[PDB]
């Protein structure tokens, strides 16, 4: 809503300082925090028989490698999204396993087994009360959560490799950025794999892209 | 100074109708003053009693602690950076430290938030033990008057002396509370130290008043 | 009016009223003191 | 009859919408419109103390509002030479050179020391209040709010019904006066002018001088 | 022994909706053939929507 | 003070770039209208507010990133050491006071009506006097919280809590 | 609620009047917004160029950007 009203300076952009601290301790010097391996005077740094350190520090302070990528507010939000997905998947599965043998709505669930449809419309109705149904519910949450992690990994690399890390840093803090500068923009060549003019070697991935859309919708 | 039905009262000789009924002279400092009826509920009265003693005892240590480092700097030559009470605090800000008795080998504290967090944690423990009335230092005899480790000299053993000393405590407490409220308002109005405020009214009884600041409002 | 105040005391009326006041207060604060970050 | 102001058929604060009164407000008191939304008088001891409190603050407010208005009224609409006629500026005029001169006239009181005014106030008004509560030279303290021996010379409080209607007239005039006083404080804070200046500006341009305009101005100064 | 009609009991039958909750005794049956003689009434209805149930003596704490 | 690789917004060029970009957009919109007309006045009010807002962010010690947008510091130690406690740490205390108040008022009203004849009628028809009294008496809610905690009246005992076959 | 078809008919007829009342409020609104917060008189001179508009937004929290040209 801040981006939509033309006021990007009124975004809430929390720095991930705890992850930047850990990165600083590993030897990244971009956050000017000077601790452990990023301080010259520390015991960890000056450990005589360290000897992996010159190689390591060369690697960790090179933009080309993905050895501890730099992070900012966009990284803070998605990491909390992933946390939401891990906890929510866990909650559905843990409830599944801990309410497996019985609950208050059905105290004798162990006598029906892992997978059964329901216990009928009585007691207020009991659809999806078996532990198998908890698994079935949790798979949607797991796909959503790996979805969020792979979208982040991809967009973060695609911008690093093209050089414009600003794109990710600027756009990743609001959801129209994901929709427009990630999904919408990077679907241009894919959907031109076969056109009225002709076809290129992306035509197989084009077709498999619509096939996926169809199979997903058929599941509904 | 006393208890009972014919104790000192708050309007003195003219205190016939000035006493509410629920104040029957059972607790220390009953002068039959409660014009807003706050203590009419007897559970609220127990609460407020504890509160009046907590505010009072804190006020006593406070007024002693607001005056003592100024006096030490004045009388003796103890080189406090900003020894005034409303200016202490800022010493730990910027890069400055807090040195007890202005000696940089004594506490040498520079982390404000570590200080505050230690204080809240220590208080969360000790205040929870206070409210429960039982803890490491023992079980309390009364919520406001714990005794035991808290009374190492055994001055509460004698019953009559204890009854008197409760009246001494609550009256010093009240004074200290008015002192502290004094300190706050004086700082807010005059902007100077409270020993400078005293010196200014000792030098000149006259104009050096609240009625040199009142015209400016 | 003899039971009209009891109707006003019911949950959706009290909710609409309370949200309206709370919303109005936040709007008026955000008129006087805008852009607090 | 004393029935529109007492008992179960009294007039209540919400008007036609009123479907009854709280339980602690029974309708045995003057000016009981059944208005205790924050429930401050749910204890009976408090309801007694706050009854007295309301009447005393009212009486003092009625004397206050009149005192606050009239020396401005003389100085504007009659031309009495007051140094500072505005009530919130008066009081520093004892630290002037001519002092506090009743009606302007420099021989009338001519006070210069706040110490004497304060000490006489503490003594005099200290006495008068302690008498009010405990009883004193002008009678016993049988009723704490309506004594009536020395303090009712014209014998107005004798006709029972008339006493119960006058009682309600006291409270309601007292409430008006406390709202008036509160208005003097806030308008003092808001405008920095006197009350009758404010009344003059309202009367000049009613739309373009009120509390709405004031809030606009505040908003324009951010 | 039985509870008194009108007394308060606590259910200790684990499969019940009202386990660890308190109910009022309405009736006790005195025959020994009856398997659940005590009738208890509760304030909170269960998922079925009923508020009463028969219990044995070894399922109540009185 | 520049920490964590961030520049202060007061001495950031990208910050100024952003302010320029917003003000330029408003100028373009103003070109269409006449210098005295009321749309014009609206766009001027908008531009004024905008410049004021950036000025405020500049004198608040806010810290800008490479994007030129202010960034908040949420470790309390870093916040307090470098004067950024107004970004998250004070709001924390402010939220936790108001949330404790709302909870306390709600719990109080519920514990009060639970002793009535039909307690569920007092949930769909609110006892408005009772609710206002509770709302205003609950400003000192830690009194009740620490009392309940230390005394033991906060928690129901496990024997009285309904639970499943476990 | 009931089994009586007369009582049902009566409820239906009366509810119908309430629907017409709410429709009439909604139309009155459209005419009022058109009389007091629109550019209808401007549009009447130049239908081809002026775009019809009859909802203004209040300035608060930055929403005034929705008041387009
Ligand atoms: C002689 C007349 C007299 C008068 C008019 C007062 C008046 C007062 N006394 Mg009282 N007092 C008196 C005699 C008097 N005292 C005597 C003879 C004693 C025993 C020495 C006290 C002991 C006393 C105490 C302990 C306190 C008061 C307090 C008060 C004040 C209550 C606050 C208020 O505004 O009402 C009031 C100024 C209270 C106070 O100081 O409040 C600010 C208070 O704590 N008085
Ligand atoms: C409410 C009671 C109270 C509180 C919260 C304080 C708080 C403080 N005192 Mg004070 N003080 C007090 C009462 C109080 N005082 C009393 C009753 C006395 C007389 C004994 C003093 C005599 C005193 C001296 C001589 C000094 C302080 C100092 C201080 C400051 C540093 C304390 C410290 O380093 O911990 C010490 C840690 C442990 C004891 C463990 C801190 C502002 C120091 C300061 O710099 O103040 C400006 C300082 O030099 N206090
Ligand atoms: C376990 C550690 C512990 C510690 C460090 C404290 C420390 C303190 N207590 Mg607490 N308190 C505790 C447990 C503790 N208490 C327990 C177990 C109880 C009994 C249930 C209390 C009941 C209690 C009361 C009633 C009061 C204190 C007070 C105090 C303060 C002054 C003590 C004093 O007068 O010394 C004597 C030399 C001090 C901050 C007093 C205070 O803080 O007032 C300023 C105070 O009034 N304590
Ligand atoms: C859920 C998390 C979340 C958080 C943490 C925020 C936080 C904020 N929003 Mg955002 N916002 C959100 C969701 C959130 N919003 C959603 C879903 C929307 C879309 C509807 C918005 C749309 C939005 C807009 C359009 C604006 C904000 C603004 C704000 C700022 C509020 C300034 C304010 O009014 O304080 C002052 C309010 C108080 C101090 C409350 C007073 C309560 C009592 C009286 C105090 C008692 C204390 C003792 C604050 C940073 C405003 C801003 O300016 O940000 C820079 C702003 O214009 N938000
Ligand atoms: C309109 C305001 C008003 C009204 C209706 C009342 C009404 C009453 N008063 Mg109250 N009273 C008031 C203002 C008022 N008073 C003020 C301001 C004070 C403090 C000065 C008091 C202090 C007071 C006391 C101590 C007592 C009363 C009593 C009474 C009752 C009997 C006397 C009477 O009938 O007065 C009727 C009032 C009028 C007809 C208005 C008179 C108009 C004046 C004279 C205008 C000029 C005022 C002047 C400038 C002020 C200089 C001083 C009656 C219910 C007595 C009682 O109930 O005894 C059993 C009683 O003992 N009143
Ligand atoms: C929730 C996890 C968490 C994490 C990962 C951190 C991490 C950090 N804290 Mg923070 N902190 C936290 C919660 C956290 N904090 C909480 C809950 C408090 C109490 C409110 C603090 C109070 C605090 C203080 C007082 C200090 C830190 C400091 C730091 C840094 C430690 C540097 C060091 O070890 O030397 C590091 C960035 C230090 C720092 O460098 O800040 C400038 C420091 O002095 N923290
Ligand atoms: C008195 C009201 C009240 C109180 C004190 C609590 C307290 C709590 N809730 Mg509960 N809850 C409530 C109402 C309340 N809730 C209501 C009305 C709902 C239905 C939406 C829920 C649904 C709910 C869920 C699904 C969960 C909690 C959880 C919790 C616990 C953790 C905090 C939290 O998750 O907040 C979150 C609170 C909400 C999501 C609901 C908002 C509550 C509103 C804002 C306040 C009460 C409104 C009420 C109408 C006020 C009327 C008072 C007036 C008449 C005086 C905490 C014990 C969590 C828990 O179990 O932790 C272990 C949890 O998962 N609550
Ligand atoms: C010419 C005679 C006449 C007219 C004009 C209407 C018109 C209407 N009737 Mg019908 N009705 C009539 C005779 C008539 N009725 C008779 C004789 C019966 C009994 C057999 C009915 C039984 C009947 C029922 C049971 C219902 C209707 C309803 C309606 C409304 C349908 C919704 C609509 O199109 O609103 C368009 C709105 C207008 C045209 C504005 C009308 C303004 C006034 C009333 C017109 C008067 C003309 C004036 C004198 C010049 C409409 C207002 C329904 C309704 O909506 O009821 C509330 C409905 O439920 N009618
Ligand atoms: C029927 C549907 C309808 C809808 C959706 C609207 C919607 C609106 N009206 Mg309109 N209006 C309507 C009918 C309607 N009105 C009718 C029938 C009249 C004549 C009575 C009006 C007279 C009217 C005026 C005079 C104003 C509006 C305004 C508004 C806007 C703000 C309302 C508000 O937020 O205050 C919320 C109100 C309250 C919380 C309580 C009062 C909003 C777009 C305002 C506007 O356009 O500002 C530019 C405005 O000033 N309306
Ligand atoms: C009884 C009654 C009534 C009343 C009343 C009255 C008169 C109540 C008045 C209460 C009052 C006036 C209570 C003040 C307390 C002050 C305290 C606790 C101070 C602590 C101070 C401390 C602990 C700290 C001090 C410092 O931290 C400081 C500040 C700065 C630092 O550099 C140094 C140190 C750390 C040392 C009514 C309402 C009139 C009518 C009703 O009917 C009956």
């Amino acid at each position: 809503v801040m981006q939509a009203f033309g006021t990007p300076e009124k975004q809430i952009l929390i720095e991930p300082v705890f992850a930047q601290w850990i990165q600083s301790a590993h030897g990244k010097n971009i956050y000017e925090l000077n601790i452990l391996l990023s301080s010259d005077s520390s015991n960890a740094f000056s450990a005589s028989q360290a000897i992996w350190l010159p190689g390591w520090l060369n690697g960790i302070n090179d933009k080309s490698t993905s050895l501890f990528l730099q992070i900012g507010p966009g990284d803070f939000l998605v990491h909390h999204a992933i946390a939401l997905g891990l906890h929510t998947t866990t909650l559905i599965l843990v409830k599944g396993a801990l309410d497996a043998r019985g609950s208050r709505l059905m105290p004798d669930k162990k006598d029906f087994g892992y997978s059964f449809p329901c216990d009928g419309p009585g007691r207020g109705g009991t659809c999806d009360i078996s532990a198998w149904d908890a698994f079935y519910l949790a798979v949607f949450w797991m796909l959503n959560t790996i979805g969020w992690t792979t979208f982040y990994w991809h967009w973060k690399h695609i911008t690093l490799w093209q050089g414009n890390v600003g794109q990710f840093n600027e756009s990743s803090t609001y959801l129209m950025g994901w929709l427009r500068d990630y999904l919408w923009l990077n679907s241009s060549q894919l959907i031109n794999g076969y056109n009225p003019f002709g076809m290129n070697s992306l035509a197989v991935w084009g077709w498999m892209f619509l096939f996926g859309h169809l199979v997903w919708a058929t599941g509904f | 100074k006393w208890y009972g039905p014919n104790r000192p009262k708050w309007l003195g000789p003219l205190s016939g109708g000035a006493v509410p009924e629920y104040l029957k002279g059972e607790y220390a400092g009953d002068y039959g003053f409660d014009t807003a009826g706050l203590a009419a509920d007897p559970k609220l009265f127990q609460r407020y009693r504890d509160a009046e003693l907590q505010n009072g005892r804190w006020a006593m240590l406070g007024v002693l602690g607001c005056l003592a480092p100024e006096v030490l700097s004045n009388v003796f030559g103890v080189p406090y950076p900003e020894p005034v009470w409303f200016k202490t605090g800022a010493t730990i800000l910027n890069g400055g430290s807090i040195d007890y008795l202005a000696n940089p080998k004594l506490i040498h504290a520079s982390n404000l938030l570590l200080t505050l967090v230690l204080e809240l944690v220590f208080f969360f423990a000790a205040e929870t033990w206070r409210e429960a009335g039982e803890g490491p230092l023992g079980k309390a005899q009364d919520k406001s008057y714990p005794g035991g480790v808290f009374d190492p000299l055994g001055l509460s053993k004698d019953p009559a002396a204890f009854a008197e000393a409760k009246v001494k405590e609550v009256k010093n407490g009240r004074l200290a509370m008015l002192a502290m409220l004094g300190l706050f308002v004086q700082a807010g109005v005059t902007g100077q130290s409270p020993l400078e405020n005293l010196s200014a009214h000792l030098a000149n009884p006259g104009v050096n008043f609240w009625t040199s600041y009142a015209p400016t409002l | 009016m003899k039971y009209f105040t009891t109707y006003l005391s019911t949950a959706p009326v009290v909710a609409v009223l309370w949200f309206t006041l709370t919303a109005s207060l936040l709007i008026e604060i955000n008129r006087f003191f805008p852009d607090i970050l | 009859k004393l029935s529109d102001w007492y008992g179960p058929n009294r007039k209540l604060f919400l008007g036609p919408l009123s479907d009854g009164a709280p339980e602690h407000l029974k309708g045995e008191l003057p000016g009981d419109y059944g208005f205790d939304v924050l429930g401050l008088a749910t204890q009976p001891t408090r309801l007694e103390r706050y009854r007295q409190g309301e009447i005393i603050n009212g009486r003092w407010a009625m004397l206050g509002i009149v005192g606050c208005i009239v020396p401005e009224l003389l100085a504007r609409n009659y031309g009495v030479p007051f140094p500072e006629p505005v009530w919130f500026k008066t009081g520093a005029t004892v630290f002037s050179e001519e002092g506090l001169n009743y009606l302007g006239n420099p021989s009338l009181i001519h006070a210069k020391s706040i110490a004497a005014i304060l000490v006489t106030e503490i003594l005099f008004v200290g006495a008068a209040e302690a008498f009010r509560v405990s009883g004193g030279p002008l009678g016993p303290a049988t009723d704490l709010v309506y004594p009536g021996k020395a303090f009712d010379p014209l014998g107005l409080s004798k006709d029972e019904t008339a006493f119960a209607e006058l009682k309600v007239k006291e409270v309601k005039n007292g409430r008006l006066a406390m709202l008036g006083m509160l208005g003097l404080f806030m308008q003092g804070f808001a405008t920095g002018k006197g009350p009758l200046q404010n009344l003059a500006d309202h009367l000049a341009d009613p739309t373009g001088a009120n509390i709405i305009t004031f809030h606009q101005r505040v908003l324009s100064d951010l | 022994a039985g509870p008194a009609r009108g007394s308060t009991v606590k259910v200790t039958r684990p499969e019940s909706y009202w386990y660890n909750q308190y109910g009022k005794v309405i009736s006790v049956d005195e025959s020994g053939a009856i398997r659940y003689p005590v009738v208890v009434r509760f304030e909170k209805e269960n998922y079925q929507g009923v508020t009463t149930n028969n219990f044995a003596l070894d399922e109540l704490e009185y | 003070e520049a920490i964590l690789g961030l520049t202060p917004c007061a001495e950031s060029a990208k910050f100024q770039k952003v302010l320029t970009k917003e003000v330029k957009a408003l100028e373009k919109r103003e070109k269409l209208y006449e210098p005295g007309s009321a749309p014009f006045q609206a766009l001027e009010a908008t531009k004024a507010k905008t410049q004021a807002r950036f000025a405020k962010y500049a004198e608040s010690g806010l810290l800008c990133g490479a994007d030129g947008l202010p960034h908040l510091i949420s470790d309390p130690g870093l916040a307090v050491k470098y004067g950024h406690a107004g970004e998250t740490l004070i709001p924390t205390i402010g939220f936790l006071y108001v949330a404790g108040y709302i909870g306390t008022a709600g719990r109080t009203y519920l514990q009060e009506i639970s002793t009535r004849q039909k307690p569920t009628q007092s949930e769909i028809i609110i006892d408005v006097p009772l609710a206002t009294s509770i709302a205003f008496k609950s400003w000192d809610w830690p009194n009740k919280a620490v009392k309940e905690l230390a005394s033991g009246t906060l928690l129901e005992d496990a024997k009285n809590v309904p639970v499943s076959r476990r | 609620h009931t089994t009586d078809l007369e009582d049902i008919s009566r409820k239906v007829f009366s509810a119908h009047f309430g629907q017409l009342a709410i429709i009439e409020i909604w139309l009155s609104g459209m005419f009022f917004h058109g009389a007091r917060f629109s550019n209808y008189e401007a549009w009447l001179l130049d239908p081809i160029h002026v775009k019809p508009s009859a909802q203004i937004v209040w300035p608060i929290v930055g929403q005034e950007i929705l008041n387009g040209d």
